[PDB]
RNA sequence: GAGUACACCGGAAUGAUUUGGGCGUGCCCCC
RNA sequence: UUAAAGUUGCUGCAGUUAAAAAGCUCGUAGUUGGAUCUUGCUCGGCGCCGGCCCGAAGCGUUUACUUUGAAAAAA
């Protein structure tokens, strides 16, 4: 949140979720702090780098994370394209 | 598992799977299951298709390498089925294998002995381990669970559809778990056949290891 | 020749060259029958977007049925004459004012904007009749109108749509592309 | 599920759905074209054809009214034709 | 849901998205004109043509290959009757329903459906009155059925 | 029946936004319910929309992000002035911030803002925040 | 004229000759 | 007597079990009702050579809603 002064007044921000685009509460627990691992293009080890994502626990309750999860591969081209 | 292709069926992890029975599976359809299957036969058996399969097998393979540390992997099993496979995966890789009766309040109550503080979980079933799946909400923990066509899909991040059932699929799916993991970790090439055995992680009941071997030396 | 005007102006000489191009088929090919008693009632010269251009022809509205049976062949001997022009069939329909307070018999509902386009857009595509048609809203709020077709008569047609998007952008200002579904038909 | 798409399906769900809940309007009926052994000429029948047709010339009848399709006379071939 | 029904049914046509003349169809309007002329004189309603012609002679729609329904030719002619087929069939069904309670006096139900009946025919008759269809001074009793059948 | 189209229209799609569906089929159509989610997609709190244009109403498939909270509706369409548009801000919104009121105007179906900017008003439609 | 297969002509390819039919336009009858 | 009374609820109450939906149906007012339709034809002016444009006597769907003005006693 900004002001009329010009600078940021807020203490933090929160997360968002990756499927729903909601955010994460305080003192909501059943966040997820996935990472997935992408590799060379010409071994296949792992480089270095991560690729993080995050979903709400609603979400898990309801239980299409997995599904969530494919998508967000599907659109990172992690996961084959033709699946 | 990428467009590259370096991570697909080589020609014999196919002819394992068609051995073991990792593509036929229960006799009721799930609804978050419509998608990893292609149709009910007579007999009334469901087929699993076998890439979806694949494809979130390198998936879960690259959420467990993508952790530094691999001493904090929960690898969690209750059933007789897969008692021996999770610890010998726990063996290879590094991980922290609970086998049978897994304790309630190991991730919530902190005073007990039993207590853990883990940062990926993963899971043989998840029927019959719904208690990790009840403790995984409390704490920020991902879970992995090799599901079926008859498990619910509830508080599940990554499902490989499986028969769960067999303890030669179990057996073979974790060691090849334990196999791509440790490919993906920088210590196996994949040019040339490292492979011990796959019945080395398979269960079998005492009576049958009663008469092998009594009949073999 | 057989170029009609309901008003005063006499035709220009590049739609009376194409009716004496009309005049030399009919007395050419054995159609008198039918094709003597047909009338064209103007042309315009459409450039569509790269190298090629387009023209549309006005027919009126009563004998329109005369005109599809006929358009087979009328189309293929225009390709062969000059093939550096595509041509349609295009009826003409005059669009009546709306109904305001500041201005009478009843404003027929054959005669309004969407039914005109409607009509113009049904002719526009003769060979492929349309199976159906969604509407896309952009973001800067432009629409955008996709047109589906049946499987039947594509060989010759799938080249035509950049002509058929010209000349609806031009008629209407409506930016319209082609689809071809397959699983339904 | 959570993200399934409307804007195209496949064609077998369309099938499987009913005609009203469909995404379009489109009849699960079609018209076919039937002929007796002993006559020669073809005519054109509904699919549900409701009542007794007869062809014209007096020889054979051709249908018989049920709830939903109509019961072909033996003997006669029908074939699937589209418009 | 229904009118005085309480369940609830979804079955009705449903007609198809294009408009187009079939291709295998050799009929022109005039010869199709002629045969509902000949189905007319023979003493049919709309919709006994209508289903006689889409079962026989391989018709999508009259309304797709002439420019307009049936009821709009037949008034074009002049032959079509003054009373309307719905409420014709409705004065019928309600002779019926009351020749059935002269004889069967004990029956509540049928005097149910009478009333029913009654209902709908007022309620249909309304309607024709406000379209100016029907002369306002036509009404009807419960002794009126041998002028109109 | 069916009455008031675009209050089923804004409940069917308040259950997809508060369910996490992406995508929502809508029933009927006209073109005061396309003209709202133009003006809820102009201001941002929407994508992109098909129309499924037949020989019928048409149908409506949208696609949902997470930037919306509750559609509703005020019925009936209640007339309002310049003079009591902020009686009504005041107790229908959670704050003056955020938030639009349509309502139906000779000068074209829009927002409160433009409504005041350009000093006209009329009936009321509903709201979104 | 038959319409399940047949007895035949006028256009058009090569001066003169003519290539199986059916009406459900796409698969049905005689080889 | 007013606010607290969201215990008179138009904003803004309740009707399975605490106060409560007629035994059920039909039925005339009253209420609420599906989608669609994008300005011109007798007198004379700021200019000019029988004439161009503009101005105008006359007319150019009625309603609700919305916005600007008038008229609206003082305390």
């Amino acid at each position: 949140m900004q002001n009329d002064a010009g600078e940021f007044v807020d203490l933090y921000v929160p997360r968002k979720c990756s499927a729903s685009n909601r955010i994460i509460g305080a003192k909501d627990h059943a966040s997820i702090q996935m990472n997935v691992a992408e590799v060379d293009k010409v071994t296949g080890r792992f480089n270095g780098q991560f690729k993080t994502y995050a979903i709400c626990g609603a979400i898990r309750r309801m239980g299409e994370s997995d599904d969530s999860i494919l998508r967000l591969a599907k659109a990172d081209g992690i996961v084959s394209k033709n699946f | 598992s990428g467009a590259l292709d370096v991570l697909q069926m080589k020609e014999e992890d196919v002819l394992k799977f068609l051995a073991a029975g990792t593509h036929l599976g229960g006799t009721n359809l799930d609804f978050q299951m419509e998608q990893y299957i292609y149709k009910r036969k007579s007999d009334g058996i469901y087929i699993i298709n076998l890439k979806r399969t694949w494809e979130k097998l390198l998936l879960a393979a690259r959420a467990i390498v993508a952790i530094e540390n691999p001493a904090d992997v929960s690898v969690i099993s209750s059933r007789n089925t897969g008692q021996r496979a999770v610890l010998k995966f726990a063996a290879a890789t590094g991980a922290t294998p609970i086998a049978g009766r897994f304790t309630p309040g190991t991730f919530t109550n902190q005073i007990q002995t039993a207590f853990r503080e883990p940062r990926l979980l993963v899971v043989t079933d998840p029927r019959a381990d719904h208690q990790p799946l009840t403790e995984a909400s409390y704490v920020n923990l991902p879970t992995i669970a090799l599901c079926n066509t008859d498990s619910p899909l509830r508080y599940v991040d990554i499902a490989i559809p499986c028969n769960n059932k067999g303890a030669h699929s179990v057996g073979l799916m974790w060691w090849m778990l334990a196999r791509e993991v440790l490919r993906m970790r920088g210590t196996i090439s994949r040019e040339h056949p490292w492979e011990v055995m796959p019945d080395l992680y398979f269960y079998r009941d005492p009576e049958e290891i009663e008469k092998e071997e009594q009949a073999a030396a | 020749a057989k170029i009609v005007k309901p008003n005063g102006e006499k035709p220009d000489e590049f739609e009376s060259g194409i009716s004496q191009a009309l005049l030399e088929l009919e007395m050419n090919s054995d159609l008198k029958a039918q094709l003597r008693e047909l009338n064209i009632t103007a042309a315009k010269e459409i450039e569509v977007g790269g190298g090629r251009k387009a023209i549309i022809i006005f027919v009126p509205v009563p004998q329109l049925k005369s005109f599809q049976k006929i358009q087979v062949r009328l189309v293929r001997e225009l390709e062969k004459k000059f093939s550096g022009k595509h041509v349609v069939f295009i009826a003409q329909r005059r669009i009546l004012p709306k109904p305001t307070r500041k201005s009478k018999q009843k404003r027929p509902r054959s005669r309004t904007l969407t039914a005109v386009h409607d009509a113009i857009l049904e002719d526009l595509v003769f060979p492929s009749e349309i199976v159906g048609k969604r509407i896309r809203v952009k973001l800067d709020g432009s629409r955008l109108i996709k047109v589906h077709l049946d499987k039947a008569q594509q060989n010759n047609v799938e080249h035509k749509v950049e002509t058929f998007s010209g000349v609806y952008k031009k008629l209407t200002g409506k930016d319209v592309n082609f689809e071809f579904p397959e699983f339904q038909l | 599920p959570l993200a399934k798409d409307l804007l195209h399906p496949s064609p077998e769900e369309e099938k499987r759905k009913h005609k009203k809940k469909r995404l379009v309007q489109s009849p699960n009926s079609y018209f076919m074209d039937v002929k007796c052994p002993g006559c020669y000429k073809i005519t054109t029948v509904f699919s549900h054809a409701q009542t007794v047709v007869l062809c014209v010339g007096c020889s054979t009848v051709l249908c018989q009214p049920t709830g939903g399709k109509a019961r072909l006379t033996e003997g006669c071939s029908f074939r699937r034709k589209q418009h | 849901g229904r009118m005085h029904a309480p369940g609830k049914g979804l079955s009705q046509s449903a007609l198809p998205y294009r408009r187009s003349v079939p291709t295998w169809l050799k009929l022109t309007s005039d010869d199709v004109k002629e045969q509902i002329y000949k189905l007319a004189k023979k003493g049919l309603t709309p919709s006994q043509i209508g289903v006689i012609l889409r079962d026989s002679h391989g018709v999508a729609q009259v309304r797709f290959v002439t420019g307009n329904k049936i009821l709009r030719i037949l008034k074009s002619k002049g032959l079509a009757p003054d009373l309307p087929e719905d409420l014709y069939h409705l004065i019928k069904k309600a002779v019926a329903v009351r020749k059935h309670l002269e004889r069967n006096r004990k029956d509540k139900d049928a005097k149910f459906r009478l009333i029913l009946i009654e209902s709908r025919i007022h309620r249909l008759a309304r309607y024709y009155k406000t379209k100016r269809v029907l002369p306002p001074n036509w009404k009807y009793e419960s002794s009126t059925a041998s002028a109109l059948v | 029946v069916r009455m008031n189209v675009l209050a089923d229209a804004l409940k069917s799609i308040n259950n997809a936004e508060k369910r996490g569906k992406r995508q929502v089929l809508i029933r009927p159509c006209s073109k005061v319910i396309v003209r709202f989610l133009t003006v809820m997609m102009k201001h941002g709190y929407i994508g992109e929309f098909e129309i499924i244009d037949d020989h019928r109403a048409g149908k409506i498939v949208v696609n949902l992000t997470g930037r919306l909270n509750k559609c509703g509706v005020i019925s009936p369409r209640f007339d309002v002035q310049l003079k009591d548009l902020e009686k009504w801000q005041n107790n229908l919104l959670p704050s003056r911030q955020f938030g639009f009121i349509v309502l139906t105007t000779s000068a074209g179906i829009m927002d409160h803002e433009e409504a005041r900017r350009k000093h006209t008003g009329g009936k009321i439609l509903g709201f979104f925040f």
